[PDB]
């Protein structure tokens, strides 16, 4: 099987900014690679065929080249719908296989999270639910870690996390953590803490409250 | 009895720089066949025309099937006989669904057996018999159109003689060989980026015939 | 004029059997195949296989075999892909695309705009919605959980708060999807000023309100 390596799997650029996704093979290919773009939208289109070729109502900024066994993309300068996904695809032998994929987000300012906590509603604790809500809104780069602590103490089982893509507006992230539990697990602890780590600061951003208050 | 194929006279794959899946598909396990039928329609002269159903995709109902000539044309016309071989749809043409052939026909009455024939193919590379695998019939005469297409289509399945891309030999030939006599039909599509599977199909137009019985194959390949 | 349409959005359950189809159209059918590629979300594309229009002849992705199968209805120049042993693993989504290697620039040519396939155990449900309540800023929110099937609707105070909001897509756990909302506003407006979150659930014809106060 032919694997094809796909860097960066990241990247951050700027409207006009020239830049270059390779794509490597694990064995000779001879220019049987194509190019495609999946949007946000989740459309997904054909960039690049035979290696090296524009495909038909692509426009001229796209272009791919071959070096050996290194295979390039490459937009001359970039406009607001190029930040989406690209993957290469070998179809020079069985199985047909895709390159890992490149994310092309926007540069910005580094910015630190916004961390609020919530406990459990009024509402949700009559039906037998306990549910700790955390946000972290309008940071930058994307990278993040929430750690829960329960009664001081580290909290993987029952977290759900959740994403929104970048923003249109201000170009930045945001992340939702939610800490499920039932009514009883809730109530036999008082501490509740939510720790943000970034790298804007070396210390982490954490949010607590008791039960008990 | 044809001579053997010179130096150079043999297509080269790696000149073929289209996909060999255009080459493959025809040797694949999709054929044309049908047994004891009669021409119900005739286009041109020198074709006839049969309602054979394609059982497997449905993909044609009606099949015409083209001579070399009106003699061989008149010889099948409204005879009741068998139809076997290749098809293709890009650039066939005549007049529900359609598909044209070459060849591949054969009177179905006293040309049966009651049990299958096997003809051993001797398969060469490089000049060296690696293996032997057997292709069977139950016709006393067969057409040389169908022990080709069983002889690739083995070689497709077990031997990737032709895969999507190209292929891992560079020349090849099926020769065919009754009593004294041989002739040979090559492997391999023409030069360039396209392949007309119709100019290359036309070569069974004449309808060739051989004894199930007498007949030897051998498949000369060329590694890469 | 060449384009593949596929068929709408699938909600199976597990152990079920589904069947999408991708509909090609502006070419003579039997000169190209039919690929299928999966895309799972958060995570790139995998290709299944493709299926030779002309001859029928499939080509499968070893992990796919066994419970994926390409099949055909040329008359009506229609791919299907069939999938069998349903599991949570195969919620995706599914694109075809043209495989016409009659011209060396026909490979993948044009892609469908693909299909969503959904497996959960549960039925229409509707969800439950729950307030979240407590510098010149404050966040609220609004908690959206215990709902099936997608999509859920947030806004706040019928969209005259506009500015400020996160939603947060939804998240498929123990079968049913849950979901949370961020407002931010200045301090001078809440408690003071009203703020409610809005949810509606077409598949439940759900509209819920629900107002943020201070705790007790």
């Amino acid at each position: 099987d032919i694997q094809m390596t796909q860097s960066p799997s990241s990247l951050s650029a700027s409207l006009g900014e020239r830049v270059s996704l390779t794509c490597r093979a694990s064995q000779e290919i001879s220019d049987y690679l194509t190019w495609l773009q999946q949007k946000p939208d989740g459309t997904i289109k054909r960039l690049i065929y035979v290696a090296s070729s524009l495909d038909s109502g692509v426009p001229k900024r796209f272009s791919g080249s071959r070096s050996g066994s290194d295979y390039s993309l490459t937009i001359s300068s970039l406009e607001s719908e190029d930040f989406a996904d690209y993957y290469c695809l070998q179809y020079a032998n069985y199985p047909w296989t895709f390159g890992g994929g490149t994310k092309l987000e926007i540069r910005r300012a580094d910015a630190a999270p916004t961390v609020s906590i919530f406990p459990p509603s009024s509402e949700q604790l009559t039906s037998g639910g306990a549910s700790v809500v955390c946000f972290l809104n309008n940071f930058y780069p994307k990278d993040i870690n929430v750690k829960w602590k329960i009664d001081g103490s580290e909290r993987q089982n029952g977290v759900l996390n959740s994403w929104t893509d970048q923003d249109s507006k201000d170009s930045t992230y945001s992340m939702s953590s939610t800490l499920t539990l039932t009514k009883d697990e809730y109530e036999r602890h008082n501490s509740y803490t939510c720790e943000a780590t970034h790298k804007t600061s070396t210390s982490p951003i954490v949010k607590s409250f008791n039960r008990n208050e | 009895s044809q001579p053997d194929p010179k130096p150079d006279e043999l297509h080269k794959s790696s000149k073929f720089t289209g996909l060999m899946e255009n080459m493959k598909v025809l040797y694949d396990d999709n054929h044309v066949s049908a047994i004891n039928v009669k021409s119900i329609d005739q286009f041109l002269y020198f074709d006839l025309i049969y309602s054979i159903k394609d059982t497997k995709l449905g993909n044609y109902d009606n099949v015409r099937v083209e001579f070399k000539n009106k003699d061989l044309a008149d010889k099948y016309k409204d005879k009741y006989v068998d139809v076997f071989g290749a098809n293709y749809y890009y650039q066939c043409y005549f007049s529900k669904r359609k598909t044209c052939m070459y060849g591949g026909v054969t009177e179905h009455n006293g040309n049966q057996l009651d049990k299958y024939r096997s003809i051993t193919v001797r398969v060469f590379e490089d000049g060296k018999n690696l293996l032997s695998f057997d292709v069977q019939t139950n016709k006393k005469k067969v057409t040389a159109q169908e022990l080709d297409y069983l002889t690739r289509h083995y070689l497709v399945k077990n031997k990737k003689l032709y895969e999507f891309n190209n292929s891992p030999y560079e020349t090849g030939y099926i020769k065919f060989i009754e009593n004294e006599n041989s002739f040979w039909y090559d492997m391999m599509p023409a030069p360039g980026d396209k392949f007309d599977q119709s100019k290359y199909l036309m070569m069974y137009n004449d309808n060739k015939m051989v004894d199930s019985k007498d007949v030897k194959i051998e498949v000369y390949l060329t590694t890469k | 004029q060449i384009q593949l349409v596929q068929s709408g959005p699938e909600l199976k359950k597990p152990g079920e059997t589904v069947r999408i189809s991708c509909k090609a159209s502006g070419y003579i059918f039997t000169i190209a195949g039919i690929q299928w590629v999966q895309k799972m979300p958060g995570r790139g594309l995998r290709w299944i296989g493709w299926i030779n229009t002309h001859s029928g002849v499939p080509e499968y992705a070893e992990e796919f075999k066994g419970r994926f199968a390409f099949s055909l209805e040329t008359s009506a120049r229609t791919a299907y892909l069939q999938i069998s042993n349903l599991k949570d693993e195969d919620t995706a989504t599914y694109f075809c695309a043209r495989i016409y290697y009659g011209n060396n620039g026909g490979v993948m040519d044009y892609w469908g705009q693909g299909t969503s396939v959904t497996v959960s155990s549960a039925k229409t449900t509707p969800p439950s919605v729950y307030p979240l309540a407590p510098n010149s800023m404050v966040t609220l929110g609004c908690l959206v959980k215990g709902y099936f099937p997608e999509p859920v609707t947030v806004t706040w105070n019928s969209g005259s708060l506009s500015s400020g909001v996160h939603t947060f897509p939804a998240v498929l756990q123990s079968d049913l999807y849950t979901l949370s909302s961020s407002v931010t506003v200045p301090s001078s407006t809440w408690p003071s000023e009203t703020v409610t979150c809005n949810v509606a659930h077409p598949a439940s014809s759900t509209k819920v309100d629900k107002k943020i106060v201070p705790r007790d």
